[PDB]
RNA sequence: UAGCUAGUAGGUGGGGUAACGGCUCACCUAGGCGACGAUCCCUAGCUGGUCUGAGAGGAUGACCAGCCACACUGGAACUGA
RNA sequence: CCCGCAGAAGAAGCACCGGCUAACUCCGUGCCAGCAGCCGCGGUAAUACGGAGGGUGCAAGCGUUAAUCGGAAUUACUGGGCGUAAAGCGCACGCAGGCGGUUUGUUAAGUCAGAUGUGAAAUCCCCGGGCUCAACCUGGGAACUGCAUCUGAUACUGGCAAG
């Protein structure tokens, strides 16, 4: 269902990196922006918008350099019916450090090498690749 | 203050006792699920206070019966 | 500079109407000794037949692997058929400690270091392409600059 | 397969069995060794072999292995039982010692003293 | 009775005491409230080989401990300031 | 052990005494076991055979009750008593515990 | 703890030259090395891939006369220490006092080396040493004493010292009769032929 | 093994213990525990650790040290901090 | 612990060698006698038995057996399956339980940060020290992944309120 929409948006972006879909269309929420705004700021997706009033809708546009798509893999860690959280140092590096989780501190929606360097995190969301 | 609980009332009417039902969250060692335990503790009353449909501050004391080592303070609204 | 070896080699059988012929299939790989990793395995009636059929073969299809000074840049996962393949870089620790099939494509590769850990099936010829598809789908942190950085 | 079942009832193990029904954390044992039998063997191969019922100390009677060739052992005279299982006559989980209490160990060996019991000859 | 004294943890035919405050009802090696210090009586003309912290012995002895033979010899062997 | 059983050179006895009774000695001192013994084997006859097996030193044991128990036999002691062990084998399984202070009434109940 | 048979066999079954047979002569000549490795050994150099790990184990203990369970705690100490397992297997190997006397030309062969270094006639600043495992570490000077000095043994060993490789890692001198260990052998310094790699494995499975 | 508990659950008063208490009595009320496994059955001292394992875990509880129980079996009291 | 005396003198065995698995021929026996951890050898060329020669591994130890883990991703939380190999209840409605769209305010339980107390010592680990080296012993440090309390952070989950 509707349940785990964090996930769904996970799915959403490897169907459409496999697909080569340009534009991806979906609901919107208040961490479900937050994600994708962290995916633009290290730079994997080309852009993220929100057009709407009272149902907006998250239009996510899909980066490729070669044939290949550039995200190689993102799944999700921390579920509804498993959560997993992570203190300081236990916070986990994806890939020896290369590319970024996504994961959600006090202060906000943050990656695994800025949680390390203002010292706290807690609920990953998910691993980029 | 000391520490306290946030238990609910659960059982009526016990003669001048009241048991205290705890909710608490806690990640379970092996496998990393976040289940409900329920920790029923028996508490000392006064003056036939309000009972079930309520939930219940608890806090430590010396024990009137056996078991029943806790003593309660304050009670959230009225109706279940 | 070529350092070609063999993984090993398996009798076969066909049956045909006069009686039971049996082939020869030998695995080889083959490495520069920096990247550019390649593999064969073609038949023959004979021993020296098969293997001389799988070391021509192992020339041509042959594709770079990116590594950090003689180790992996990242730990990568890795199938294929019924085999399934994890290895962890490690810097300088150890090193090129694994079993046969899969022993001949570390070494050869350029690897003196990488643990394997190969689960799932462990058939010699399953288990090779495991790793060039595994270490193919592996990516580089100077080149993915296209992707990362702006 | 889901988290929340395995929560319920955890992942169980098999209690794994021993091949060895003396058990008792006992690496060898002795016992009576009432009768000494000649029984063929399996399916697969043709021969003679030298095999005996031995009651154990601690109650079982359980039939046992000779190893070498040839044998002084019958009746009474009480015997070491090393175990461990080869298979060959059908039933057989045990071997008897050779050279230790009342056994014999093989007579003109010379490769392999350790096993069945040999003494290192004057040299 | 809360005693300071020294429980033998080295070696046979090598001692390597160590002081430690404990009841005297408890064994030698056996219950101890904390450790001090340590002496070994083999050793060699070295900068180390006794220590011992007096301000920690000092405490105990106001709060009603007494000092065996020993470890009163050993605080009077090394003195305080020498 | 290999020359009398090879001495009859025979996987059989020639005739029908192969009939025999079995014994079991535990003497306290080790004196009489041997001495005795030699007594023993004098009221030996051709028809019926016995042999004295498992000599002891001393008392009884959880092994010689066993000794007894595999092959039907008597246990008897010049001078014996029952360990705590002992009398739990003797008491469940079917046997004789008897102790003789002389050996002339042992020497005359076995034959 | 020792071998005491043929040490022409250990360089035979290896087939590379151990410096067993050194002392006076060398460079063989006069030699059957390799060819047959047993009875049967001029049956095919074909050998498996597990035998190869095994035999550049039993090429590292030959030459310096370990055994397997003495030679067991420098792997365990060599991984246990920081850097390059395989560098630190030789370097510890490196540091016995046998071999440290073998290094500086007071034994003409490593037998030999542990041979004089077991009768107490080897002394570790100014301490005489019995045991050839001893480990020397940097700023160590060790020494022949002055009971048997200047003997026919030593003294040829020193002679013809001069005509090997001649280590940097430590001094010769052999004025006074005594030496020094000036710093840890580097990686090129040793090895070469022998690899640590292989014999690195054969510890993992 | 799905139902298990009359001093059983709670109160009041009295007695009791060095000390709170069904600790033990009288009376009063009908509760208490339990599917988050009560009760029953089988086995077992527990822990720091030991052994194995890349880790997670698994098995284990000699020696060393902490706590507990026991002192031929069963039961009870005295002396004394 | 040190010094002297005499002389190679007083001191090496055990398993195994068909593949797995490092290490091979001959002789004898001929589905006999035996080997064997697994798959299997022997019925007249046995590198699989027995002996011999040779060899390999290991060493005052070496084997067998028993015992636990590893291998075993073969109870798989990390880290597996469920069309045809072992496996989706015959199907449905559903209580407890598990989980839950999206927005604002709030609470700060779960979660995260910092501090304090405790988590005995030993042990393990790291850097040193002392027994001729080592085992052993030992200084300090680290760690003891924990639990509780107190003061903060409010993204996410939960509670509560209005949507």
């Amino acid at each position: 269902s509707m349940q785990d929409p964090i996930a769904d948006m996970l799915t959403r972006i490897r169907n459409g990196q496999a697909a080569n879909k340009a534009a991806v269309t979906m609901p919107s929420s208040k961490l479900k922006v937050a994600i994708a705004n962290v995916l633009k700021e290290e730079g994997f997706i080309e852009d993220f918008k929100v057009e709407g009033d009272t149902k907006p809708e998250l239009e996510l546009t899909l980066k490729y350099f070669q044939g290949k798509a550039v995200v190689e893999s993102i799944q999700r860690v921390s579920r509804p019916g498993l959560r997993i959280y992570k203190r300081k140092d236990e916070l986990p590096k994806v890939m020896a450090g290369l590319g970024i989780a996504v994961v959600s501190t006090s202060k906000g929606v943050m990656t695994d090498r800025a949680a390390r360097q203002a010292g706290l995190g807690g609920e990953i969301i998910c691993y980029v690749a | 203050k000391i520490r306290t609980l946030q238990g609910r009332v659960v059982s009526d009417k016990m003669e001048k006792s009241i048991v205290v039902a705890i909710e608490r969250f806690v990640k379970h060692p092996i496998y990393g699920k976040f289940i409900k335990r329920t920790t029923k503790l028996h508490v000392h009353d006064e003056n036939n206070e309000c009972g079930i449909g309520d939930v219940v501050e608890i806090r430590e004391c010396r024990p009137l019966s056996k078991t029943k080592s806790w003593t309660l303070v304050r009670v959230v609204e009225k109706a279940v | 500079e070529l350092q070609e070896k063999l993984i090993a080699v398996n009798r076969v059988s066909k049956t045909v109407k006069g009686g039971r012929i049996f082939s020869f299939t030998a695995l080889t790989v083959v490495g520069d000794g920096n990247g550019r990793v390649g593999f064969g395995y073609g038949k023959a009636r004979e021993v020296p037949a098969a293997i001389q059929k799988a070391m021509e073969k192992a020339r041509r299809n042959m594709i770079n692997v990116a590594l950090n000074n003689g180790t992996l840049q990242h730990p990568v996962k890795g199938v294929h058929t019924g085999s399934r393949v994890f290895m962890q870089p490690a810097s300088e620790g150890t090193g090129i400690i694994a079993g046969g099939a899969m022993r001949a494509v570390l070494e050869v590769a350029g690897v003196h270091n990488v643990l394997a850990k190969a689960y799932g099936s462990t058939n010699p010829i399953n288990v090779v392409r495991a790793t060039i598809d595994g270490l193919e789908n592996m990516n580089s942190p100077e080149m993915v600059a296209a992707k990362r950085g702006k | 397969a889901t988290v929340n079942q395995l929560v319920r009832k955890p992942r169980a193990r098999k209690v794994a069995k021993s091949n060895v029904p003396a058990l008792e954390a006992c690496p060898q044992k002795r016992g009576v060794c009432t009768r000494v039998y000649t029984t063929t063997p399996k399916k697969p191969n043709s021969a003679l072999r030298k095999v005996c019922r031995v009651r154990l100390t601690n109650g079982f009677e359980v039939t046992s292995y000779i190893g070498g060739e040839g044998h002084n052992l019958q009746e009474h005279s009480v015997i070491l039982i090393r175990g461990g299982r080869v298979k060959d006559l059908p039933g057989v989980r045990y071997h008897t010692v050779r050279g230790a209490l009342d056994c014999s160990g093989v007579k003109d060996r010379k490769q392999a003293r350790s096993k069945y019991g040999v003494k290192r000859p004057k040299a | 009775m809360v005693t300071i004294r020294l429980a033998r943890h080295g070696a046979k035919k090598r001692p390597f005491y160590q002081v430690v405050v404990a009841d005297s009802r408890n064994a030698r090696n056996g219950r101890f409230i904390e450790r001090v210090g340590f002496f070994n009586p083999i050793a060699s003309e070295k900068e180390e080989g006794t220590r011992l912290d007096l301000d920690r012995i000092a405490h105990w002895v106001g709060q009603g401990a007494t000092i065996s033979d020993r470890v009163a010899a050993l605080i009077k062997e090394v003195n305080k300031a020498a | 052990q290999q020359k009398s059983k090879l001495e009859n050179m025979f996987a059989n006895m020639t005739e029908g005494e192969v009939h025999e009774v079995n014994i079991v000695l535990k003497a306290d001192v080790q004196g009489s076991v041997e001495a005795i013994s030699d007594s023993l084997l004098k009221l030996s006859t051709d028809e019926v055979k016995v042999k004295i097996i498992g000599s002891g030193v001393g008392g009884i044991t959880e092994t010689d009750a066993t000794l007894a128990a595999a092959s039907n036999a008597i246990l008897v002691g010049f001078n014996v008593r029952a360990d705590a062990s002992a009398r739990k084998v003797i008491e469940a399984e079917s046997l004789d515990l008897r102790y003789y202070s002389v050996i002339y009434n042992l020497i005359d109940e076995v034959k | 703890a020792r071998y005491l048979g043929p040490k022409l066999k250990l360089s035979r079954r290896e087939g590379t030259d151990l410096f067993l047979k050194s002392g006076v002569r060398a460079i063989d000549t006069k030699c059957k090395i390799e060819q047959a490795p047993g009875q049967h050994g001029a049956r095919k150099p074909r050998l498996s891939d597990y035998g190869v790990q095994l035999r550049e184990k039993q090429k590292v203990r030959r030459i310096y006369g370990v055994l397997e369970r003495q030679f067991r705690n420098y792997y365990k100490e060599a991984a246990r220490l920081k850097g390059n397992t395989g560098e630190n297997l030789l370097a510890l190997l490196e540091g016995r006092l046998d071999n440290v006397v073998y290094r500086m030309g007071f034994g003409a062969t490593r037998a030999e080396a542990r041979q004089l270094v077991s009768h107490k006639a080897i002394m570790v600043n100014g301490r005489v040493v019995n045991i050839a495992s001893y480990q020397v570490s940097p700023n160590d000077v060790v020494s022949i004493r002055e009971k048997a000095k200047k003997q026919s043994r030593v003294k040829a060993a020193l002679e013809l010292a001069e005509q090997r490789e001649k280590p940097t890692w430590l001094e010769v001198d052999a004025g006074k009769m005594e030496g020094t260990f000036k710093r840890k052998p580097e990686r090129s310094d040793l090895s070469a032929d022998i690899n640590e790699h292989l014999i690195v494995e054969l510890y993992s499975k």
